[PDB]
RNA sequence: CUUGAGUCUCGUAGAGGGGGGUAGAAUUCCAGGUGUAGCGGUGAAAUGCGUAGAGAUCUGGAGGAAUACCGGUGGCGAAGGCGGCCCCCUGGACGAAGACUGACGCUCAGGUGCGAAAGCGUGGGGAGCAAACAGGAUUAGAUACCCUGGUAGUCCACGCCGUAAACGAUGUCGACUUGGAGGUUGUGCCCUUGAGGCGUGGCUUCCGGAGCUAACGCGUUAAGUCGACCGCCUGGGGAGUAC
């Protein structure tokens, strides 16, 4: 995505932090 | 402490293929991982440890 | 003058001009004021992966406290060599002694 | 940049005396010095613009001193920048 | 004819089709079968209920030449490579080892931009 | 005058820049060998590629583009942005003690300079990817989604453009004001035995009463309590449009 996987890897940490 | 060509002691920092372990898999405090990484790709460039296991 | 901790590799199968490497390699970065203060020759060794023929090859240090002018002519000596095979020119890394 | 005794000999004879430092006809004239030599790098690269930025805060910081020289003492000021030819 | 009794098995499982190549280590493939060309064609019945099917012919393909212990490698995934390894062993051979070496890159090009619905 | 601001001694970290090389995987192409009738493609399909030797395989060779793993709620930068490795030049930042100037300061209309991506100009380059354009399905129709090709562009140097949901939708600077848990980077003391314990810095993410808010929420990195400057707002459309 070249922007995505950054957002996403910012935000399943929403998803995958707890 | 660490170098690029104690290659006796990073065996244990990477897989059979070469891809450098994470830290949360070790926890090294992510400054010794640092290090260990610019290791490891100078020793894979060198050629003392693997790139890849087909490398 | 900044220290400068080198390896190189060379073809494997000429180890016989490898003291050639060293009468003139040393005796140039002499010139300059050079030492090679800590000098040691693994020898033949086998690669992690072949290079270009063959999976062994020939290791070697310098690992001088040269000054930056000459070591990058070094350099440009290795570019265009044939019997040499990969340098790595390093830097000080904050000078420390002997390795392995 | 500059090495640690091409400041040494700016601080001696710029300064009142040996770690004088601080006075500001020092301090101008050793950030001249650094930019003195900064100009042969710059004509070098001229796509380095993160290094102009540090370039014109070091000339920005060396005007703001010389201002200062004019007021605060003149004769100073005008001793100093034919030392080095400064304000052109 | 030759008779290595051994070699290096090949799936390109990839998710269209799944076609296998046998061949020994100096990369001499000698006989192949293609599930998604086993007769059957389309997509869900060329899924791997047609490479077990190129499996059986493959083995009938190369039985003439003897090959006992196999050694087999995959490329790409897909359900085309998992059916097909018992199969194959099943299929009157012998297994040596069995891996997906397939190719990930270290961030080389590009490849398409395709589905979105 | 020394507390504001700045110089020096000294180290610490870093995808901070600019210029050079350099490695390997991966797509593609080309040459070679083996041998073979399908390959690809999707919700089924043809266009396509191919019986010549395609796909598949290993052997090499050319080129261009990006740097798997580490990698992170990580780090750096004024922002835009910056991830292989090594060197050359360079810019800041922070911390330990010191020394030195003596208010040298903050903000800044105009002004100057940097400004993602598209886009333009002149010359190269061009592997993939791909607006446009072709051909095949879809649909009621399809100029779209979908597939097969595919040019500009994407890459490089020089020049221009100046915009973005350029966003923390939070201007810069300073002072004050309960706590907790992390993170990253210095450092002081302690048997560092050590990992650290006791402290001290900086940057940083997440909770939370005071307080503030319409509210959500912010909450020592404030949207709290104040100060100095600057920019902007004044119902929706018309309109960020005409001139």
């Amino acid at each position: 995505f070249y922007e995505k996987p950054t957002t996403e890897r910012k935000r399943a940490k929403a998803s995958a932090v707890k | 402490e660490i170098d690029y060509k104690d290659i006796a002691t990073l065996k244990n920092y990477i897989t059979e293929s070469g891809k450098i372990v994470p830290s949360r898999i070790t926890g090294t405090r992510a400054k010794y991982q640092r290090q260990l990484a610019r290791a490891i790709k100078r020793a894979r460039y060198l050629s003392l440890l693997p790139y890849t296991d087909r490398h | 003058m900044r220290h400068y901790e080198i390896v190189f590799m060379v073809h494997p199968d000429q180890s016989e001009q490898v003291p050639g490497m060293i009468e003139r390699y040393t005796a140039a970065i002499t010139g300059a004021e050079g030492k090679i203060h800590r000098l040691e020759d693994w020898g033949r060794r086998q690669l992690a992966y072949p290079i270009n023929k063959l999976h062994k090859a020939h290791y070697v240090l310098m690992n001088v406290e040269a000054p930056q002018e000459v070591i990058d002519e070094l350099e440009t000596t290795f570019r265009f060599n044939d019997a040499v095979i990969r340098s790595m020119v390093m830097r000080t890394k904050h000078a420390v002694t002997e390795a392995s | 940049s500059l090495s640690t005794e091409a400041t040494a000999k700016i601080v001696s004879e710029f300064g009142r005396d040996a770690n004088d430092t601080g006075s500001t006809e020092v301090q101008v004239a050793l950030l001249t010095a650094q930019i003195n030599h900064l100009q042969g790098h710059f004509a070098e690269h001229k796509k380095d613009h993160h290094s102009r930025r540090g370039l014109l805060r070091m000339v920005s910081q060396r005007r703001k001193l010389l201002d200062y020289l004019k007021r605060k003492d003149v004769a100073r000021y005008t001793r100093l920048i034919e030392r080095l030819g400064l304000r052109r | 004819r030759k008779q290595v009794s051994d070699g290096v098995a090949h799936i390109h499982a990839s998710f269209n089709n799944t076609i296998v190549t046998i061949t020994d280590r100096q990369g001499n493939a000698l006989g192949w079968a293609t599930a998604g060309g086993s007769g059957f064609r389309g997509s869900r019945k060329s899924t791997p209920f047609a490479a077990q099917v190129a499996a059986e012919r493959c083995a009938d393909a190369v039985k003439e030449y003897g090959i006992k212990n196999l050694e087999v490698m995959v490329k790409g995934p897909g359900p085309g490579r998992e059916s097909t390894i018992r199969a194959l062993n099943a299929a009157g051979f012998r297994i040596t080892n069995i891996t997906d070496v397939t190719p990930i890159p270290h961030n080389g090009c590009r490849p398409p931009k395709k589905r979105r619905v």
